[PDB]
């Protein structure tokens, strides 16, 4: 019933390491009692904790292009429009009006599709490049 | 026939420039220069002298030059004037002109 325990049953199944104890206890009060931790390898010497909250998946931007922020070399955004797709994105009709309620709002488009294909890449670099407007795939 | 540049289509020929391609859509989306396609507006600049369909009569071209036509996407052949592009048509391959 209380998180002193979980502590101390994390502690005793690790051979009385009180540091395991306490951040697993510490992961059991972050992401819940039934929460999905898993255990992954560290490149520095000391175990750490790290929360992942929202929706994270393996997959990164389609072009290099799309970056807008250098002091991380990541892209940020506020307040942006998201399109989804189960199907390959590949015309330029299919493309088009989403850019064109992006730019009427003046809001940011992040589009999460399978791939992009040539044109609807040169189509996206080229609106982002020329006239600023705020994309990524 | 009329000539138009210094350049006299024969028979039913049809010289014709195509217009200009979009690259910029209503709300201000732009295109890319690969993926605009090939016009199929143009306008007549160049008319040739007909064809003799049949002997003694000499059929005039239907077209005239300043006339919006639009153009088949099969069927033309190049030409160059001073570093521009034109395209020699037959008469019966142009789909329809547009009037105003």
């Amino acid at each position: 019933t209380t998180p002193e325990e979980i502590a101390q049953v994390a502690t005793i199944s690790a051979n009385g390491d009180k540091e395991i104890g306490n951040i697993i206890s510490d992961a059991m009060k972050k992401v819940g009692r039934k929460g999905v931790i898993t255990v992954k390898d560290g490149k520095t010497l000391n175990d750490e904790l790290e929360i992942i909250e929202g929706m994270k998946f393996d997959r990164g931007y389609i072009s290099p292009y799309f970056i807008n922020t250098s002091k991380g070399q990541k892209c940020e955004f506020q307040d942006a429009y998201v399109l989804l797709s189960e199907k390959k994105i590949s015309s330029i009709q299919s493309i088009v009006p989403a850019l064109e309620i992006a730019n009427a709002h003046r809001k940011p488009l992040v589009i999460i599709a399978e791939d992009v294909d040539g044109e609807a890449l040169s189509t996206l670099v080229l609106n982002r490049l020329k006239v600023g407007l705020q994309v990524v795939a | 026939g009329q000539a138009f540049r210094k350049f006299l289509p024969l028979f039913d020929r049809v010289l014709v420039e195509r217009s200009a391609a979009e690259t910029v859509t209503k709300g201000g989306i732009m295109l890319p220069e690969k993926s605009q396609g090939k016009v199929l507006q143009a306008t007549v600049v160049a008319v040739g002298s007909g064809s003799k369909g049949k002997g003694g009569e000499i059929q005039p071209v239907s077209v005239k030059v300043g006339d919006k036509v639009l153009l088949p996407e099969y069927g033309g052949t190049k030409v160059v004037l001073d570093d521009k592009d034109y395209f020699l048509f037959r008469d019966g391959d142009i789909l329809g002109k547009y009037v105003d």
